[PDB]
């Protein structure tokens, strides 16, 4: 009855969403300079009013008193709704005369800069020229492109021109041609065709042939000539498959160049890694010499004074060629026209404020061509980041969580089992060249990520003039004028102003290496939080969670958290738990109740109550501690099949307890790693006997004291030919296991233990790779642990890609003729230092 | 009393003028000196059921194990069957006043094999087979930090000497003089095991109160740790270009590494982290081998002159803990017929104040001086040498 | 409460505000010739509507 009302409003209401981001996506699109202001208000209260009545429908949604509640907030919603709705109306206009001409490229006076001007731009000009001219001498070679990729405004068109400018007396065509983001097919085709002849072609841009004759003309026009076009800014490649198929005849001793800001595009091109060439930032003594051309005369040692300042402010910029240039004519317009103190000035405003200046924001527009060509459901994750500090590296993993928990990541396939979505979305930030990624975790993927400084705080800023973050630094110390609407709050450094009185509707919230949390701040008085960080605080007090519901991720690493509360089982919506270098040693018995989660990074050394089969939606599961452990639990495991990635360490149930779960193991199918961990034993787990997951990737062991007796037979090319990783130790060895290893696909890393070398009385044998000629297609990464892997077990043609390997050699054999070395191989198979042993 | 140092030599026709006591004397006969008898233990092992049958009301398995362990301790058993006779009690046993005296349980059933092992009663071979077992190993590891703590912690606090207390410098104590056998036949047999063994055995001393801390210990309680020590241990080249899980060990190496090369900071946290770090590569040489860091701030020789302070402050308090007795020598160490009366002894005017000062040249002769290592080596030295000159002649 | 009704309008007047002098901003960049007086008449309306 009651609730029959307010449930048929729920999905006028949902479809009101769907037209509301459909117009907010439309108009988002367009850059924030043609937009006129009386939309842009329009659109900002537009946004507004999304956001309250997400937060109505999420209410309700959790919830189902309340139904009184819910009616009086969604019929006030729809009175806002129908206000705004004609105050557009009563105040607008035509102006059928308000043709202002379009805007012109703010990067195109760049490429009319003086060739005496740019430092340090040799050594990679000849570089890329050799690179390719070296088949120009037998110019018979068949065609190929060579892309380059690159971030922000590194410089691409300059190296392409300054390439272009030197090798052409030696063709008979050419032209460096560009394209927008949204090209005109035919005009960049007209485009081409004047940069040949302009004698034959000079009014080529009047007549309006079709798509189609003007590709045959020019494919006629390239016939027993070497071209070598260059075309440049290409984005979203399925507009490059149109020109590749303007040259599709053979053309001996030509080649072209491309470039863009989309590794995810290039790869698209040459058909090959060698073809692609990655720009670099300039070191930090070139950036010098460049950053002091231009506002020092010509001498750097008179300040003496300001030199550490210098240094200081070069690095924000970090090797950017545009960023420097930028700074510099910024910084004196006649000879140090300030000095030391507003410098203090300026560094203290990057990160908050620095962009808001004169003759800035025609540089910041190259940098925000990237972020407008993103689609949607991809401009909340770029600008996710301006939560984290200035110079701090993000694990990839907690980007992750977060961004599902919020709600970034949803689909209508039900192929996806919704976390490599999230995956997909990183992997496409990345490939965008928008984010530098470093290292690589024990998941076989991408460690961390770090974000480019005057990005950083452009980002801020773009987040700032709505209220999609909030955040509290010295430097800055600003608030916005609305305490009441505030959703994402990043506390830093700033210990101070720390008031909570008027947010209400607080979505999340976090705290960055500070003692300020608790002692001023209380999160209770959030009735809704979507999202709760806390890692690396020093506060056990979170047993309140009980009054909040709508929470999604909660992190506690390194936390001094004693204990939690028995009352967590109200979190029937929750999707993370991490609670890994905390004290607490014991899960309450109130986690069966939970029915939703995907991720629980777990400590080994706490206890794990019985009934854990329940959590048939958990996904990945990290260091469950093995140690005094009834049957019927170990079986829960192989009920619920959807894990990715599982890991394991025990020391207290080596007995046949090791093959009940030994074949439970393979009721799941989706595993992408795994790994065991034990001590100093024969493995008295695995059997010969058992059928693994067809999918397997990493398959590590980081134990070394343990061994197993030989080389398991249910490895095999046949089963699981996904592996990438290796990490086996075992007591024995065979040159028979190394041939057999030899025959997986990709085993991209290699990893072998030798118990018994290292342990017990024996000579480190020579193996031998009898059948085959390479066995190793692309394994790049090798290691042999008290096993002799002399550099000739093939000639060179055996592993074309390892830049890594290691074995162990004896005394022995320095005078034998089985250590044949002096030739160089394929792979960068140049810096070793072989373990000699007496 | 701001007693200044004492000047003096030991040199030839010098070191046998005292050792020569000391070679006879009660104490230093289980131990040694830095300028380089079963009935003792049987009484003890007579009196084993003291206090026991006071408050037997709960209370009955520890004399209906007492027995045994009496019986087996005076029995000649054929060292195939010793070990599992004796092994009945170490593998039964689980966990205040009880405690007590399950300590002495297992203390004293296992000084019955070095016993019989330094009597060459029981086979090396036999003991080999049987040390590497696992369980022995934590249970040692626990046995000793439980015993010494429930002895001699007590009277080391009130001297002073508790923030001085080195798990690596235990064995030169008297009374546990069986574990040199224990760390040198292994090492000699199995290197890799004493290593493994005293990692563990620093885990427990972390976690029972030996070096104390309020925040987590990420070198310890852990054998994903052991994993990549023991990785380090057999190749030479995997610390110029590490793996994961290893830089942040590196990181966590160096950020202490610096604390101790500090000044100002606080000095209980710099003794904290000193314990595990001179664990750390005794263990485990070449692991903080920064060869360029240590050489520009005399790390090598910092480590060694901060050491020795350790170990002349052991031996103080040894001379401490003899000069009131003449129970200090810890609860169950010394029996009540062996005990020493109250009469002041004429051979000490002769070989313990003069030893004193000795001792003092000997510590204040080789070590460097510097404003961190003042506060960790000269005042310690100056405050030791002001309370030893304070309560010699009364 | 009968200050909450007030003060919750208020804001809306504001967004009017805003919204007015985007209009007026937009109207006043053309000359007064190009404009056609039904508009120029509804301009002057809206600004002393702005002053109100
Ligand atoms: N060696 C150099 N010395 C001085 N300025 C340089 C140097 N190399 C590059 N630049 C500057 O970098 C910019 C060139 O940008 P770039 O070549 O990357 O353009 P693009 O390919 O059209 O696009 P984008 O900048 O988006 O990547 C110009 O501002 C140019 O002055």
């Amino acid at each position: 009855t009651l609730e029959k009302k307010v449930r048929k409003g729920i999905e006028s209401l949902i479809t009101e969403l769907k037209l509301m981001q459909a117009v907010l996506s439309k108009v988002s699109k367009v850059p924030a300079d043609q937009l006129d202001e009386g939309v842009k208000i329009w659109a900002g209260n537009v946004k507004e009013l999304s956001y309250q009545m997400e937060d109505i429908v999420d209410a309700f949604m959790v919830r189902v008193k309340d139904l009184h509640r819910i009616s009086a907030a969604l019929e006030e919603v729809v009175l806002q709704a129908k206000q705004l709705a004609e105050l557009r109306q009563r105040y607008e206009q035509e102006m059928r005369d308000t043709s202002a001409n379009t805007s012109v490229d703010p990067r195109m006076m760049a490429l009319y800069t003086d060739v005496t001007e740019l430092v340090g731009i040799e050594e990679t000009r000849d570089k890329l020229i050799n690179m390719l001219t070296e088949g120009d001498d037998w110019s018979k070679h068949p065609l190929k492109t060579i892309s380059i990729v690159g971030f922000g405004g590194l410089g691409k068109t300059t190296l392409a021109k300054a390439a272009y400018d030197k090798i052409k007396v030696q063709f008979d065509c050419g032209a460096f041609v560009s394209v927008s983001r949204n090209p005109e097919m035919k005009k960049v085709l007209k485009d081409i065709l004047y940069g040949l002849d302009k004698v034959k072609y000079e009014n080529i841009h009047n007549a309006a042939r079709d798509e189609k004759y003007l590709i045959d003309d020019i494919i006629e026009f390239l016939n027993d000539k070497r071209y070598l076009i260059v075309i440049d800014d290409i984005w979203n490649e399925k507009a490059w498959e149109l020109i590749k198929c303007a040259f599709s005849k053979k053309s001996p001793g030509s080649r072209l160049i491309t470039t863009t800001r989309n590794v995810s595009v290039s790869e698209a091109c040459c058909s090959s890694e060698d073809d692609i060439y990655r720009m670099e930032p300039l070191s930090n003594d070139v950036s010098r010499t460049l950053f002091c051309k231009r506002i020092f005369s010509q001498e750097e040692g008179c300040p003496q004074e300001l030199l550490k300042v210098s240094e200081e402010i070069l690095k924000k910029c970090g090797g950017v060629p545009l960023a420097i240039i930028t700074i510099a004519s910024l910084l004196a317009n006649k000879g140090h026209i300030k000095a030391k103190d507003e410098w203090y000035a300026l560094l203290s405003s990057i990160g908050h404020g620095l962009t808001k200046n004169r003759s800035l924001e025609q540089m910041k527009k190259i940098l925000l061509f990237s972020y407008y060509d993103l689609p949607s459901y991809l401009k909340p994750c770029l600008l996710y980041l301006s939560i984290f500090p200035e110079d701090r590296e993000i694990r990839r993993a907690r980007l992750i969580w977060r961004w599902i928990s919020e709600g970034f990541v949803y689909s209508e396939k039900q192929d996806i089992s919704l976390y490599e979505l999230g995956d997909s979305y990183f992997n496409e930030l990345v490939n965008r060249s928008m984010i530098q990624p470093i290292g690589i975790d024990d998941e076989g993927k991408v460690k961390a990520c770090r974000v480019h400084d005057m990005v950083l705080d452009l980002i801020c800023s773009l987040s700032s003039e709505e209220n999609f973050v909030t955040i509290l630094d010295d430097p800055r110390r600003k608030m916005p004028n609305s305490e009441s609407k505030v959703r994402r709050l990043s506390i830093q450094n700033s210990k101070i102003d720390v008031d909570t009185t008027r947010m209400e509707h607080m979505r999340s919230v976090t705290v960055f290496s500070d003692n300020v949390v608790g002692k001023v701040l209380d999160i209770s008085r959030f009735k809704v939080l979507r999202v709760l960080d806390l890692e690396g605080c020093h506060v056990s007090d979170v047993g309140y969670v009980g009054n909040l519901l709508h929470l999604r991720y909660l992190g506690l690493k390194g936390t001094h958290v004693k204990d939690l509360p028995m009352e967590i089982g109200k979190l029937q919506f929750l999707l993370t738990l991490d609670l890994r270098g905390t004290k607490i040693e014991v899960l309450p018995w109130s986690v069966v109740q939970l029915r939703r989660l995907m991720c629980l990074y777990v400590d080994y050394g706490m206890k794990l109550p019985s009934g854990i089969g329940n959590l048939t939606f958990l996904e990945v599961l990290d260091d469950l501690g093995l140690s005094d452990v009834d049957l019927d639990f170990v079986k829960e495991l192989g009920r619920l099949t959807k894990l990715r990635v599982l890991r394991l360490d025990f020391h207290g149930f080596d007995q046949s307890m090791g093959k009940a779960l030994e074949e439970s193991i393979s009721n799941m199918y989706k595993l992408d790693s795994l790994d065991v961990f034990v001590n100093r034993g024969l493995i008295n787990c695995l059997s010969e006997h058992w059928v693994p997951p067809p999918r397997l990737c990493r398959l590590a062991f980081p134990s070394k004291r343990s061994w197993f007796k030989t080389l398991p037979s249910w490895i095999n090319p046949s089963s699981l030919p996904l592996l990438s990783y290796l990490d086996i130790t075992l007591f024995e060895v065979r040159s028979e296991d190394i041939q057999l290893l030899g025959t997986l696909p990709a085993l991209v890393y290699l990893e072998i233990w030798n118990y018994s070398v290292f342990e017990e009385a024996h000579e480190v044998e020579a193996p031998v790779l009898s059948s085959g000629a390479a066995l190793f297609p692309c394994a790049t990464e090798c290691r042999f642990i008290g096993i002799g892997a002399v550099p000739s077990m093939f000639p060179q043609g055996a592993a074309p890609r390892l830049k890594r390997l290691w074995f162990t050699f004896p005394a022995k054999w320095i005078s034998s003729e089985n250590i044949g070395l002096g030739m160089r191989h394929l792979p960068s198979l140049q810096r070793v230092v072989v373990d000699v042993i007496s | 009393v701001n007693f200044p140092f004492p000047k003096k030599m030991i040199t030839e026709s010098n070191s046998k003028d005292i050792r020569e006591y000391l070679a006879s004397t009660f104490p230093f006969e289980q131990q040694s000196t830095i300028l380089d008898q079963l009935k003792f233990r049987q009484e003890n092992l007579a009196e084993l059921k003291d206090q026991i049958i006071l408050s037997l009301g709960n209370w009955q398995k520890l004399l209906d194990y007492t027995n045994k362990l009496d019986e087996l301790s005076n029995t000649k058993i054929s060292p195939e069957e010793f070990i599992e006779e004796i092994q009945k009690v170490l593998y039964k046993v689980k966990l205040k006043l009880y405690s007590q005296f399950n300590l002495s349980i297992q203390d004293f059933a296992l000084q019955i094999i070095h016993s019989k092992y330094k009597s060459n009663q029981i086979s090396q071979n036999d003991l080999l087979k049987l040390i590497t077992e696992d369980e022995m190993l934590k249970i040692l590891a626990k046995t000793k930090v439980l015993t010494y703590k429930m002895k001699y912690f007590d009277s080391a606090s009130k001297m002073g000497i508790n923030k001085y207390i080195s798990t690596e410098m235990m064995d030169l104590d008297w009374q546990f003089s069986h574990y040199k056998t224990f760390n040198d036949a292994l090492k000699k047999n199995k290197a890799s095991d004493s290593s493994y063994l005293g990692w563990l055995t620093h885990g427990y001393s972390i976690k029972y109160g030996l070096s104390p801390n309020n925040e987590r210990s990420m070198f310890f309680q852990d054998g994903r740790k052991y994993a990549e020590l023991y990785a380090f241990s057999k190749s030479p080249h995997r610390k110029i270009i590490p793996g994961e899980h290893l830089k942040d060990l590196l990181a966590k190496i160096n950020k202490s590494k610096g604390i101790f090369l500090d000044q100002n900071a606080l000095l209980d946290k710099r003794i904290y982290a000193f314990h595990e770090l001179n664990t750390l590569e005794t263990h485990f040489p070449g692991i903080t081998s920064s060869f360029t860091d240590d050489l520009k701030s005399n790390y090598r020789k910092k480590m060694e002159s901060v050491s020795l302070t350790c170990q002349v402050l052991q031996e103080i308090g040894n001379i401490h803990r003899f000069i009131e007795s003449k129970t200090e020598y810890g609860l169950f160490s010394i029996p009540k017929i062996f005990s020493i009366p109250i009469d002041y002894k004429h051979g000490e005017k002769e070989n313990l104040v003069s030893y004193v000062d000795f001792l003092y040249s000997t510590a204040h002769e080789r070590i460097l001086q510097d404003n961190s290592i003042n506060q960790l080596c000269l005042d310690p030295l100056q405050e030791s040498l002001n309370r030893i000159k304070s309560n010699i002649p009364v």
